[PDB]
């Protein structure tokens, strides 16, 4: 699991990790350099978590279609890295698992490939390369889930409910935005009937 | 036994992009050359990009036209330059510590990949000379 | 005319005891875990038919 | 912190400090020595709901058609511990597990003179699973980890929310990773849609 | 009754009264010989009682059908032992009651046989002999009856209830599973009538 | 003193002791040599019978195909069970843990030897029955 | 470089040592004759200075030991930095505990380069040793 606090600090992330520690009222920190500072510590793990888990859902901006992953040529081995948020295949049902940390073919049963497999992966990306919106999410759940599990309190456990909820939908159509997804003419199934 | 620092993929002669798997310390323990005819070594910012911190994006697409079969992903982590040196003075950090600890271990973990430098036994039960020659055999009998 | 069977991911009912049944198998589920799309356009159907 | 760094961490200790932050409690550096009870009680329970959760039966951990070689000589398939599902390819399944061995209930036998062809669910480790399944397993470890060893009733409420969220994108992973459909994939309709 | 104390720990007893310990809190215990630990003590007597308890109900792959009773060639009795669970003739009505501890005949009022009776017959089996999703509902079962006799914490009680119905319908999805029963040509009656 | 030994199969024997230290069970890995290489399970193929000991649950030999048994220490190198947090109290126990986990991953470098060619009595290079490729 | 050789007919002791060590203990001195000697430190040679290595007796080709090895052998078993709690952290202690696992690193580079390695060029530089036993 990639490190989240090994590298330089981002604006937007030390921004991130000030609006996580300001649901429980602590005050921003200038660097997120350790100080000791347990809070901001543990604001950054469960941002990282969250930056995790909304991204390993899946959307169109960060759903990687057609990707090739290329073997070694000399053990033949795709790596399946746990920054492989979600590996699938292009189309019907999906044939590639982790086995030992190598792409596995479940139903050939083999961990061995000649030329590169073209899978539909999610691949995890820095908090920085998110959408505005998917930022304002990730930091709205992170800090509802920091401020139940170090602070507790109930109502600021109400207003942060509310403001996941909030900022979900508004993801929620940032992703049709983005999608543009139409059901007559770009329909896998639909558009093929249309044709007179 | 499977060599984790030293990557090697095939050229197409149209695809650019080359996944890093290793974890690495700096962009500069990170090695890139073309295997072929010979072993061409290339530079950080003319001849490849870090597209991003697993991915290597080259400037030129390279291929058997250009007489190179493999590309290779190597991590090569110095050994005389430790990253993180601790004085009487300083602060004691878990970020120093985490470097300091990664750093010795890929180090030993190089050297314990290292028969992609030798002629080692791969997943198979055959020793592999991994695309290069074995010069200075001379005569046989 | 397209078939979407809705399955609803708090529910309990797996696609793949559905699909690998025979018929007149018996399997675990809920009629109401599964679902399918359907176009909701029969107010403006009859408006323009 | 100067560099631009790659480097990973275990995703067993990341998944046993957010069980641990899940009770409000500070991140241990190391899970050896034996002597840390929180480090003992957060991961065998990591290990118990890791366990439970493959054991249920997806599209991605359930291997059909594997086969179990007897032994040579006594002709026996040992039945594994971390066997988490044994079933028949197909049918009414008639394995069973009698003393550590695979069991014919139907025809009465441990001994085999071949291997037996059965759909398995071997145990994995955490680093094996999907990041919903990490994510689900986690949220789940650190759901009775608080029952077990915190108690709090509103943390509770909490991670019955995470975990029932945790379920329900596993269950988005399940149907995207299996693509089955009810008109061509269907093991019955799609005899019936040849003209 | 069989004696769950007398032989020696497995792996997995021992995981399941640890499980069980944890429900109330307790500290997992290296082993299950007799140290003074009445919490580990009680939690194995639970143990016991729950894998008998649910075995009991009646599964296909603890049906045993078809099964055949020998009698003693000089006594002509067929042994009743504790550890059926349930013993049931293979079709209709069944004739077979327990009666000091040998299978008696109640239509025929007679506890002597000359042959083996064929039964449909439920023997005890070892908690690690059962099917790993069993396993875990037999513990969260007795972890859920420990608590109630042993703490009685009601937020524990309201969990372990949550839970226990969760294990149970995994149960019943593995026992749907290995059944794999069909109404159509896998049903008694209606398969006789499918012949064209 | 070697982190990898390799033992020859009996049908009779399931008891084979590890001489080295590893810091966790998962780092010790089985395989059984033949015609095939196949890796063991770490509970359905063996077990852990004490610290010093693994016993196989099934016997092998010459009929299954695997003469020879060999016991290697694998430490991992990219998962560290040493990872220092900030604001954790720093103990000695932690400092040596990620010291014996470098130097475990550095004594397995000192023994690529059993994986490589070597040489002969005469100086040779003795390629034991294996094709060079590449 | 961890492994160096000396080949001196004339009377001569001093060996300046190339590699850096730890303990006098991973500094292992052998005669490459017809067979190889492994020498006691405190019968045979003297550390003069940490940087030269003071062999007693000459040891010559008039013996059949011609050269002589240095040879670095950092024990991993043995821990010459081990933490205590209650102990004072010195940035010594904290350099040297990563100084002993590179060194055992630097020591594994050269026993496997020793069979065969790679030159210069990118290629398996061979001694001149056929390739015997090889399967087709």
């Amino acid at each position: 699991m990639r490190s989240y606090d090994m590298n330089v600090e981002t604006a937007a992330e030390l921004s991130a990790v000030n609006d996580i520690l300001a649901s429980i009222g602590e005050p921003p920190v200038s660097t997120l350099e350790g100080d000791a500072n347990a809070d901001a510590a543990n604001a950054r793990r469960i941002l990282n978590k969250i930056n995790r888990q909304i991204q390993s859902r899946g959307w169109t901006f960060n759903i990687e279609e057609g990707i090739t992953l290329l073997p070694d040529v000399y053990s033949n081995l795709i790596v399946y890295s746990d920054d492989y948020l979600s590996l699938m295949s292009t189309s019907g049902q999906s044939i590639y698992v982790n086995r030992g940390g190598y792409v596995y073919d479940r139903t050939s049963q083999s961990d061995r490939f000649d030329s590169g497999i073209t899978v539909n992966i999610i691949r995890l990306r820095d908090y920085d390369e998110m959408p505005e919106c998917f930022r304002y999410w990730i930091v709205t759940k992170a800090s509802r889930q920091f401020n139940n599990r170090f602070f507790g309190a109930p109502e600021v456990e109400g207003v942060l409910q509310e403001e996941e909820d909030e900022a979900r939908r508004l993801c929620m159509e940032y992703e049709m935005d983005y999608g543009g997804y139409n059901m007559l003419d770009g329909d896998a199934f639909t558009s093929g009937l249309l044709t007179r | 036994n499977v060599i984790k620092t030293v990557l090697t993929y095939q050229l197409d002669g149209s695809n650019r992009d080359f996944n890093i798997p290793f974890e690495y310390l700096a962009r500069k323990f990170v090695v890139v050359t073309l295997i072929g005819v010979d072993r061409k070594v290339l530079t950080i910012n003319t001849d490849y990009r870090f597209a991003t911190r697993t991915t290597i994006s080259l400037t030129k697409a390279w291929g058997p036209a250009d007489g190179y079969t493999t590309i290779e992903l190597r991590r090569v982590t110095s050994t005389t330059d430790r990253l993180v040196d601790f004085t009487d003075g300083s602060i004691l950090r878990a970020y120093d510590l985490n470097v300091a600890q990664i750093q010795t271990m890929h180090v030993a973990e190089e050297a314990r990949d290292l028969t992609t430098d030798t002629i080692g036994v791969n997943n198979d039960g055959h020793l592999d000379a991994r695309g290069r020659r074995i010069v200075n055999l001379a005569n046989a009998v | 005319s397209k078939v979407i069977g809705l399955v609803n991911p708090a529910g309990i009912t797996q696609p793949r005891r559905l699909t690998k049944a025979q018929t007149g198998d018996f399997v675990t589920g809920r009629p109401e875990d599964i679902s399918f799309l359907q176009l909701e356009k029969q107010a403006d159907f009859t408006v323009a038919k």
